[PDB]
């Protein structure tokens, strides 16, 4: 199962332009 | 969505648009969880004060979209609605508490680069991820402004705010079925969903696994994007037993 | 201002 894994970017190792704002808010 | 930008291309391959067939309009969004089932919320379906009770063949559903209004050839998929499911005690009364359906699909939807499902999230996920100042992303074709309509799929990122301070915002009546998300006056930045963007799927990529999951539908909201005021989104997580129940007695 | 989709579909 590969939910969630999106075909442009995490299957091919590519970031989005924003995802990083919501990795940086995940903190604790 | 209101101060959000325009989406990049595959960026939310789970986004589904309720399409209404005549008059041809955005009825509301939605999130594709399998190749057979659409999620959505029930006030997209559901509403008797604004005379809103659809059927299955009032709509249809397109997959795999990122223009607002043309027919995007070779990449977006139609589907015809086998049938709709409402949460059998959604409060369309008081609150949209539950405000959860699901569609089942005629035929399954082939998945490509542009159509993929999301995940929904397991106890440990959103013990995990559900908690104030935390990010989520939302998406929709929904309006740009309270009081026009955008060429491309938006998005826009927003935090999870504190229950109290939620509570604190409106005057309606919260449950632990709703979470809401949003900046604060204080915070500077801005940006909420909007008319058309409910029941599009609010998601948040998990740090352990990175898998999105879709924590949240966009549910009500007074205004948009108005300063001390929040957004209200399903809990999935919470209605998932419902979720669940449902798809093993009726899917495929 | 939607673009019309294919006949199939209605
Ligand atoms: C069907 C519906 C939809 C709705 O909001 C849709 C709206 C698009 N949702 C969002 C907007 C901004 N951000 C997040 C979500 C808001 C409402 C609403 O106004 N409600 C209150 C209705 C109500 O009691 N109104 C008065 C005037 C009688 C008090 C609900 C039941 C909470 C109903
Ligand atoms: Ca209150
Ligand atoms: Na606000």
């Amino acid at each position: 199962a590969d939910c969630g894994l999106r075909p442009l970017f995490e299957k091919k190792s590519l970031e989005d332009k924003t995802e990083r704002e919501l990795l940086e808010s995940y903190i604790d | 969505i209101v101060e959000g930008s325009d989406a990049e291309i595959g960026m939310s391959p789970w986004q589904v648009m309720l399409f209404r067939k005549s008059p041809q309009e955005l009825l509301c969004g939605a999130s594709l969880i399998s190749d057979r089932w659409v999620l959505t919320a029930a006030h997209c379906l559901l509403y008797p004060p604004w005379d809103k009770n659809f059927t299955e063949n009032d709509l249809l559903v397109r997959i795999g979209k990122h223009s607002r209004t043309r027919y995007e050839r070779n990449i977006e998929k139609i589907s015809m609605l086998e049938k709709i499911y409402i949460h059998p005690r959604y409060n369309w009364r008081e609150n949209l508490d539950r405000d959860i359906a699901l569609m089942k699909l005629k035929k399954p939807v082939a998945f490509s680069d542009y159509i993929h499902p999301v995940c929904l999230p397991d106890r440990e996920t959103a013990a995990s991820l559900l908690q104030a100042g935390y990010k989520g992303r939302v998406t929709g074709w929904g309006n740009l402004k309270e009081t026009g309509q955008p060429s491309v799929l938006q998005v826009v990122n927003l935090p999870i705010v504190e229950r109290p301070v939620c509570k604190d915002s409106t005057r309606i009546r919260i449950t632990d079925n709703m979470f809401c998300a949003g900046y604060k006056p204080d915070e500077g930045k801005r940006g909420d969903a909007c008319e058309g963007d409910s029941g599009g799927p609010f998601v948040m990529k998990s740090p352990f696994n990175n898998r999105w999951y879709q924590m949240g539908i966009v549910s009500w909201g007074e205004g948009c994007d108005r300063d001390g005021k929040y957004g209200f989104y399903t809990h999935v997580f919470r209605l998932k037993k419902w979720i669940q129940k449902v798809i093993d007695q009726f899917g495929e | 201002d939607f673009e019309e989709i294919p006949e199939e579909y209605l």
